RNA sequence: CCAGUUGACACAAAAUAGACUACGAAAGUGGCUUUAACAUAUCUGAACACACAAUAGCUAAGACCCAAACUGGGAUUAGAUACCCCACUAUGCUUAGCCCUAAACCUCAACAGUUCAACAAAACUGCUCGCCAGAACACUACGAGCCACAGCUUAAAACUCAAAGGACCUGGCGGUGCUUCAUAUCCCUCUAGAGGAGCCUGUUCUGUAAUCGAUAAACCCCGAUCAACCUCACCACCUCUUGCUCAGCCUAUAUACCGCCAUCUUCAGCAAACCCUGAUGAAGGCUACAAAGUAAGCGCAAGUACCCACGUAAAGACGUUAGGUCAAGGUGUAGCCCAUGAGGUGGCAAGAAAUGGGCUACAUUUUCUACCCCAGAAACGAUAGCCCUUAUGAAAUAAGGGUCGAAGGUGGAUUUAGCA
């Protein structure tokens, strides 16, 4: 790896930049900063969130265009969202979502699994031992079923942007593909539960 | 392992030179260029006959003494001049060398078209690199 | 005697290089081939602080005494 | 030992031949004449540092050791001749009777760098042993005298890395207060000219940045600096930029831009854009393409397997 | 030693016990 | 009759104390009451006799829920009288007709005493009987004794040989328990080309007048930065022992080389010259409240240059496959000396069969178009081969124009690099 150790790795946002603080800034400051992405930014309207999920959603080794094909799904899903919200009530901004990124907090919250089924073996055969996982790992696992799901290579109809935003909306509100993966993973989980006095760790 | 000049360790008191130890890796960092003739040059051509001389004129020069060269020589091209640094050892009597110097001189000025001049290498110890 | 229950090793080294050695040996030595054995207490400070005394004083009146007679012999 | 006193004369007479050379009348010349020498009548071209031609005068390269160890009828120079290394166990001793004295009135060096400052090659037990020493010394009564001479053998702290190369404003060229910069991105360089004031748009390249990027990752990249530090609108640029496509110079321009606040800008907010990531330049950059390789780092396939 | 010299002896051992027992 | 509080039927079995010390020539033993219990105390003196039984077994049987020899039925099962689950028949407790063999070892006899071949149950002499000084044959045929009729005490002689047996030295090994641990190198996690398939491409090898190099480990876009007579270095017809060579060999001995280089290395050290540890033998040189290393020489380390100093091209020690090669090229030695060389003339390019290394698609990503990102078809992939050819030639190789316009809907547990 070209990441030289004497580098290190720096923060985003600029939540904290807004300014123990002397100790902080010596250790700060005793540290060799390299440089940030073209994805990742500080404006604190992008939730660094959607960008780990373009980041994962790169087809083709390419961030250009996962992104840009990313938020046009989201500006498309937002523009029926608010068509679905604005042209209706007169100020109902409780019942439905404000922003894109709270769509995909809300997707993420219901798709976001809670039990790792696992392999584990004790000599030369596996057993089903649900293994924990940090908030992290599930989120890449949730990002992960979703950009399988939405290129399933099985569709042979409908295009792109318009499968990710029918994907979206269907998640929105327990729907879609994902949800059924969850509920059949939680499923095969919970059926052989007297099995986790074999791990190792 | 690779070796293309190198020599690994064996005893202590043996014969080795500078050419006859060194690494392929090590062409250019820890040994020089025993040719810097004008072939291989960039962005200048010419290079197929000018290493073609070299080689020739290297072998000659090599039989030329009998068993006194150990390594190759240094040519070297100012314009017109063809400069010998020959690894020689003292063999006998400096009328032959004197002889033969000057007869070989003349022949390569006389069929070369250009003037040739060689020099011995009067030193009491070779260029030793590693003690082996 | 170090501190692992072993005797110094330089014995057998002297033994090695004809040196005549002399030693404070006691009950946990091993007096095989000391030239000089001289048995006595290790523990208490005032016997080795006696030693020490009586080895310095020795030596420096041998030292003056060879100088003064090798002088006074030289001399001769 | 006599063939480095020989060594040492071939190369005395040696120097005093190439002094008489030059004409000139400075006989104690300095390393001038050395790199002259080196790049005219001495140029070799070896890749490597060591074997380059460096003739210098062996009086202090050729270094030295134990000298005599005995004199009339043995007598060395010490009563620890024998255990081997005398220097260091007799100043080891004279550190106990320091200890002792003491008691009765009431960075550190690396391996090498003792051993090249004594004569002794010693192992890393025994300097820790000297090292627990010293401190039980600097420990025992703090003084000063003692202070001193315990810190000889340490260095000083010499902190870096705490202020900023802060650059001027830069009034001069025109009457707007603007500031050079840079930008590096895969191969890639640039310079921007980031006015003080014009709370309106950006000339990027001359022209505005609709036409030249329409994506909305390049307008992010650019407000990147000027979202960090809060200063948006009010700025103007009329930047030139060069080198790479197009993520390449987003970066470059981002950087320039960045750099351009920081030269005027107070040091807090300027230390908080440094440590955040936004003035150097990544090490992602165009790699050496392995040539014993298909692409880049992708090794063959079946190698090991 | 460890139990070697009594592998071949209750190998003939064997070998006698079952020509008795075959006829 | 499975879990039992109010109770129940064996010749069983000694829960902690058993951590205790004994006798018996030795077997032999431990929860309890009683009969009788420890011979000579100078030793030895039958393997031609009086007796025990170690554990077991034949015969007459009693006999303990509790165990197995005979056991059935089933993990695994390729082939299991054992292994993983139920108990049971001679026998474990008892009286007699009996071989008394063992590891009846504490492999070390009883008394008088005194102070190391190696493994070590320390060393030195007297006393008594027993033992042997070729193994496999030879805990056996045969002979002598036994109520055994599968055996016991002894138990030999032939063909083979250099024997044979025991111990010792640091190593490879640890599906040895464990210590440092493996960072994409390993499982848990994934980013992704390739697996079903289109195109360039050869592998086990076929064919004549068209060799190919271990053409496994390190070959299968390797040498080939590529096979029309050159390139193919491979053979025949006009002629030779001057064959263009004062001949060569691309012919061969990898059990003899020079030559380049991955591999373990993503380790960690090898040793000259010295001085020590074994009653100096195969070997070793061993840890700071310090118990023998200085260690010629080769090393990581110092990076050799750069995107600095991580990371890249390549290791990184004595070495690892008589490592690839007698033919990438030359070469000891043998053969051709009516050639396997050839002076001039004639000869391939396809995969019978499988496969993989690179560019490609299964989806709106195959076409990106005037815009590289403000505007979208077939609803599929819409090949190769062939013809016109950029080039030329006695047989096409990268590809531009026309035609075909396919092969199958990520297809097998997955495979390899990746900590940017
Ligand atoms: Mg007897
Ligand atoms: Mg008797
Ligand atoms: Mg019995
Ligand atoms: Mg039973
Ligand atoms: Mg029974
Ligand atoms: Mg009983
Ligand atoms: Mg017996
Ligand atoms: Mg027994
Ligand atoms: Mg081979
Ligand atoms: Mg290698
Ligand atoms: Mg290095
Ligand atoms: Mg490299
Ligand atoms: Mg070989
Ligand atoms: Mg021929």
């Amino acid at each position: 790896s070209r990441y030289s150790p004497e580098f290190k790795d720096p923060l985003i946002d600029k939540e904290y930049y807004r300014k123990e603080e002397k100790y902080v800034r010596e250790l700060k400051k005793t540290q060799l900063i390299k440089a940030a992405p073209a994805g990742k930014t500080s404006s604190v309207f992008e939730d660094p969130v959607i960008s780990k999920f373009t980041n994962m959603m790169m087809i083709g080794g390419n961030k250009v265009l996962a992104r840009s094909l990313m938020i046009q799904t989201l500006e498309a899903v937002k523009r029926k969202q608010f068509e679905k919200y604005h042209a209706a009530s007169a100020e109902e901004q409780a019942t439905i979502e404000r922003n894109p990124y709270t769509i995909f907090h809300q997707a993420l919250k219901n798709c976001e699994p809670m039990i790792g089924l696992v392999p584990i073996l004790k000599g030369g055969r596996f057993y089903q031992v649900p293994v924990p996982l940090p908030d992290r790992r599930r989120r890449f696992l949730a990002m992960k079923w979703m950009i399988t799901e939405c290129r399933d290579k099985k569709h042979q109809r409908t295009l792109m942007p318009e499968k990710l935003s029918h994907k979206l909306l269907e998640a929105f509100h327990n729907q879609g593909p994902v949800i059924k993966r969850k509920h059949d993973l939680h499923k095969m989980a919970e059926a052989n539960r007297a099995l986790a006095h074999y791990r190792w760790w | 392992k690779n070796r293309a000049a190198r020599v690994r360790v064996s005893k202590g008191d043996k014969p080795v030179t500078y050419e006859e130890a060194h690494a392929p890796h090590y062409i250019a960092h820890r040994k020089g260029w025993l040719s810097l003739h004008t072939g291989n040059l960039d962005g200048e051509d010419h290079a197929a006959e000018r290493t073609v001389e070299d080689v020739f004129l290297r072998k000659f020069m090599w039989g030329t003494f009998p068993g006194c060269l150990a390594d190759q020589l240094v040519l070297k091209r100012r314009g017109n001049q063809l400069e010998i640094c020959a690894v020689v050892l003292r063999q006998l009597s400096p009328h032959k060398y004197y002889f033969l110097v000057g007869y070989s001189e003349t022949l390569l000025s006389y069929f070369y078209k250009c003037p040739v001049r060689l020099h011995l290498q009067t030193v009491p110890s070779k260029v030793v690199y590693k003690y082996l | 005697l170090n501190n692992i229950f072993e005797p110094h090793v330089a014995v057998r080294d002297a033994a090695k290089m004809n040196i005549p050695t002399v030693g404070i040996v006691d009950t946990n030595c091993n007096p095989c081939l000391i030239t000089y054995p001289v048995p006595g207490n290790d523990d208490s400070p005032l016997a080795v602080h006696l030693y020490c005394r009586l080895f310095q004083t020795a030596i420096t009146r041998a030292k003056e005494k060879r100088q003064q007679v090798e002088a006074l012999y030289r001399l001769q | 030992e006599d063939f480095i006193k020989k060594q040492i004369e071939e190369f005395n007479i040696g120097k005093r031949h190439l002094a008489n050379m030059m004409g000139e009348d400075p006989e104690t010349f300095t390393q001038e004449d050395i790199d002259r020498a080196i790049a005219y009548l001495f140029p070799s071209g070896l890749f490597e540092k060591r074997a380059r031609p460096v003739m210098k005068h062996p009086e202090q390269i050729f270094p030295r050791q134990r000298a005599i160890q005995w004199g009339e009828d043995g007598r060395p120079f010490h009563y620890l001749f024998y255990t081997g290394k005398q220097s260091y166990y007799s100043l080891m001793h004279d550190v106990y009777g320091m200890l002792l004295n003491l008691e009765k009135h009431q960075r550190w060096l690396i391996k090498e760098e003792l051993e090249e400052m004594l004569v002794e090659k010693l192992s890393d037990l025994d300097y820790m042993q000297f090292i627990r020493l010293l401190e039980k010394l600097l420990t025992s009564q703090c003084g000063a005298a003692e202070e001193e001479f315990v810190q000889r053998f340490r260095r000083s702290v010499t902190l870096e890395s705490k202020k900023q190369l802060i650059e001027p404003v830069q009034y001069d060229e025109q009457g707007m207060a603007f500031s050079k910069s840079e930008g590096k991105r895969k191969t890639a360089k640039a310079e921007a000219i980031v006015y003080k004031h014009g709370s309106g748009r950006i000339k990027v390249n001359g022209i505005d940045y609709q036409l030249y990027f329409p994506i909305t990752q390049d307008r992010e990249q650019l407000m990147f600096p000027f979202h960090f530090v809060d200063r948006l609108g009010k700025h103007d640029v009329t930047c030139t930029v060069s080198g790479g496509g197009r993520s390449a110079q987003a970066g470059a321009i981002r950087l320039a831009m960045a750099k351009a606040l920081c030269s005027f800008v107070t040091e807090d907010e300027v230390e908080w854009m440094r440590q955040a990531g936004l003035l150097t330049t990544d090490p992602r950059v165009r790699e050496r393409k392995k040539p014993g390789q298909e692409g880049a780092r992708r090794k063959f396939t079946w190698k090991k397997r | 030693k460890n139990v070697l010299k009594i592998r071949r002896r209750k190998m003939n051992h064997h070998k006698y016990r079952k020509l008795v027992k075959k006829t």
